[PDB]
RNA sequence: AGUUACGGCCAUAUCUACUGAAAAACACCGGAUCCCGUCCGAUCUCCGAAGUUAAGCCAAUAAGAGCCAUGCGAGUAUUAAGGUGGGCGACUACUUGAGAAAGCGUGGUGCUGUAGUUU
RNA sequence: AGAACACUCGUGUAGAGCAUAAGGACUAAAGAGUGCCUGAGUGUGAGCACUACUGCUUGCAUGAGGGGAAACCCGGGCCUAG
């Protein structure tokens, strides 16, 4: 009935580009950004946590008017050059890209050697250290992903605050945690060391040998054994922490220019509409 | 015989244009405002909270005070036959920079510079006034190209 | 051939409408056996006096399987029918639907207390990418190349169990 | 030069048919042991890579519908000031000024900011 | 099983709803469901409607306050009467 008839289209109203593409929820941005109008030169950093396929992307961003601007970033992808070889979307991989951004912005601010690592050993908020400069500070944006008991964003943010950066956070949210008991710290730490998958191929061996070829392939083909990972993580947590990645150069790519398409002129359009008419008669 | 709400007569003001109805645009809430500024008063009828009276809708003030998500913004206004000052709330959603300085802060950029040399070398400004349009120019035509009219068209 | 671009069952959906007291109790019961599920009791939308039916009463109830234990049931439905079926049970959107009068066809033994009750089959017909319409981000309808057509749901039907389609 | 993450102005960006696409991505895709949620691992959450460019996203095409601009309509319709102008009225001519809309023709069909990646 | 019973697939700018006049407002909601709470707190200022009464807007301080991961919001009823 609707799509029937002209004025539909004529009196059609449309959502903003972010929102047609299902990208931006407004009414939580807008809660988010708002400024204080007396709490002048005060400028909220967002951490900023999506996770893809094939990675997880932690990004520090500011919003200016005009456009927002990325502070800082990093990717699991980059964990490739500190030898992780597998598992580049898991659990452990999320809180290695947030320990990774946090480093990279205290070093940039020079807070670096004041706020000290912490790997994992308590829950409480990051507190600003007397007779010394403030710690950055931050608020978690998780997009259009669900909020639930161990969700992989919520890692990635412990990760930013073991690393030094002051975000607010309920362990409400955590793996370990209890309704009217003390929380429970060691599952939290099995899990950032990777216990639960261990668990896993442990019992597929017993189960079906040849459904454990299928699932865990790619660990195969590097020889990894559920046994290994403890050490595997502890030296991916220390080498974050301790080296730093080369710097990336810049190139002209300009050149594959040649691969795109261009419109057709006026004058083709119009000889190709008579060549048409000729063509029917 | 007509009511007295605080809402009376406002159909057609306080209604949203067509193809723009929904919430604010994040440019609104990114404006910092500051003491002094003038700004300009259109209110929007999609936030409920911090409205002026209709009164206001669409004149310009001197801000006075700013607060978290408000302004005070300082207003004139006849009463008996006596001048009165008013002194009105209203958020942040409902207001936008006022463009009614804008050609004389130019000018006093220009005013800036000449006052300084005008202690150097002269005494006293030029001060760069603005002066009305002035009788019609005069002209020099080279009457080639002359073109006729005439009542030609009889208009039935 | 091309793989994706291959038909597979994404649903079937099967209900019992027993307007009353304990006789939805007495149904639900077989639901829970002929798949392993509990069902959900389903509410009338209108008032109708003539069919005895007061509005926001429980008036049917319903279960939807996926995987495996789909292609059992429907094996086990259409054999009931006899694998004849006519050309008005085919939708233009590639799904198709039949009834049964008589549960006990479907093999469970009878307990002369709980009673006899007949049911309604509906199948959807599929092939990959409808995620697309259905997940939260980046939401989009589907391409016409990824659709069901009637003639392929006739087509899927006359060669998976060799069945009769009547004009 | 594209893409991708986060954006600005919110159809020159919409809606309907068709067609293309090096690389890296983006996806569809394979399972449910756990955390989490369903009448239902469809959605949501977690653990994965055997497949695939068919789809989406991106781009082109159409005497396309809709949107945006401009010319014309047109000094036309209406209107401020004025006179011992006219008319039984209803209303209307003139003098000094201000000045449209619909229709219809012609052209367009997103532009840009910060970071990351790919000859 | 009928004009009108329950279940599905595709389209769907509101053609629906929003207790109670009329107008305005609202679409990943302010509508329909589901969870938790009693902020329908306590002191004390400044203002708007032709402003006494009345109604609403907004400042600072506090609670062994609430909801939410958090940014945020809440000292009655989406706004204009009781």
């Amino acid at each position: 009935d609707n799509k029937s008839k002209k004025s539909y289209f004529q009196r059609f109203q449309t959502k903003k580009r972010r929102r047609r593409l299902c990208k931006t929820n407004y009414r939580r941005r807008t809660k988010l950004i708002k400024l204080d109008q007396k709490n002048v030169g005060e400028d909220k950093s967002r951490l900023v946590v999506r996770i893809t396929n094939s990675k997880v992307i932690c990004q520090v961003v500011k919003s200016h008017l005009g456009g927002d601007m990325v502070v800082a970033q990093a990717t699991s992808a980059e964990l490739k050059e500190f030898g992780l070889k597998v598992g580049f979307t898991n659990y452990s991989a999320a809180y290695a890209t947030g320990l990774l951004c946090a480093r990279k912005i205290l070093r940039m601010e020079k807070l670096d050697n004041i706020y000290k690592p912490k790997f994992c050993t308590d829950v409480d908020v990051v507190e600003d250290i007397e007779g010394e400069k403030n710690a950055y500070r931050c608020y978690l944006d998780i997009g259009l992903s669900r909020n639930s008991k161990g969700a992989k964003v919520f890692a990635a943010m412990k990760g930013a605050s073991d690393g030094g950066i002051k975000i607010p956070y309920s362990p409400k949210i955590f793996p370990g945690y209890n309704k009217d008991e003390e929380f429970d710290q060691q599952k939290l730490r099995d899990r950032i060391f990777g216990k639960e998958v261990a668990n896993y191929m442990q019992l597929l061996k017993k189960e079906d040998e040849t459904k454990f070829k299928k699932q865990f392939s790619e660990y195969i083909k590097q020889n990894i054994n559920a046994e290994d990972l403890e050490k595997m993580y502890e030296n991916l947590f220390n080498s974050i922490v301790t080296k730093e990645i080369s710097k990336k150069e810049k190139k002209d790519y300009s050149a594959l220019k040649k691969y795109k398409v261009m419109k057709l002129t006026k004058e083709e359009r119009d000889a190709r509409v008579q060549q048409k008419l000729v063509e029917n008669n | 015989v007509s009511s007295h709400g605080y809402r009376r007569q406002t159909r057609n003001l306080f209604s949203q244009a067509f193809r723009k109805h929904g919430m604010p645009n994040t440019s609104t809430y990114l404006t910092q405002y500051a003491v002094g500024e003038y700004v300009d008063i259109k209110v929007n009828p999609a936030i409920h909270k911090g409205m002026p009276h209709k009164y206001y809708h669409g004149r310009t003030g001197i801000i006075k005070e700013v607060n978290r998500g408000s302004v005070i913004v300082l207003f004139n206004r006849i009463l008996a036959n006596k001048t009165v000052e008013r002194k009105v709330i209203v958020g942040i959603e409902h207001i936008r920079k006022s463009k009614c300085q804008d050609e004389y802060l130019k000018r006093l950029e220009i005013n800036k510079k000449i006052i300084e040399e005008a202690e150097k070398k002269g005494e006293v400004p030029v001060l760069f006034k603005r002066q009305p349009k002035g009788p019609k120019p005069a002209v020099e035509m080279l009457m080639n190209n002359i073109i006729e009219l005439s009542y030609d068209k009889v208009e039935s | 051939e091309n793989p994706m671009n291959k038909i597979k069952i994404q649903k079937l959906c099967l209900n019992i409408c027993t307007g009353g007291g304990e006789i939805l109790n007495k149904a639900s019961k077989v639901l829970e056996q002929l798949t392993g599920q509990k069902p959900r009791l389903s509410k009338s939308r209108l008032t109708i006096r003539s069919f005895g039916i007061r509005r926001n009463e429980k008036i049917a109830c319903h279960v939807t399987v996926r995987g495996e234990k789909a292609m059992e049931i429907l094996e086990k439905g259409i054999k009931i029918k006899e694998y004849e079926l006519i050309d008005s049970n085919f939708s233009t959107q590639g799904s198709f639907g039949f009834g049964i009068k008589e549960h006990i066809d479907m093999g469970i033994k009878y307990e002369p207390d709980v009673g006899i009750f007949g049911m309604n089959f509906y199948v959807v017909l599929e092939k990959p990418g409808i995620r697309v319409s259905k997940r939260k981000r980046v939401k989009s309808r589907v391409g016409n190349k990824q659709r069901v057509t009637k003639d392929e749901a006739k087509n899927w039907f006359v060669k998976k169990y060799e069945g009769i389609v009547l004009g």
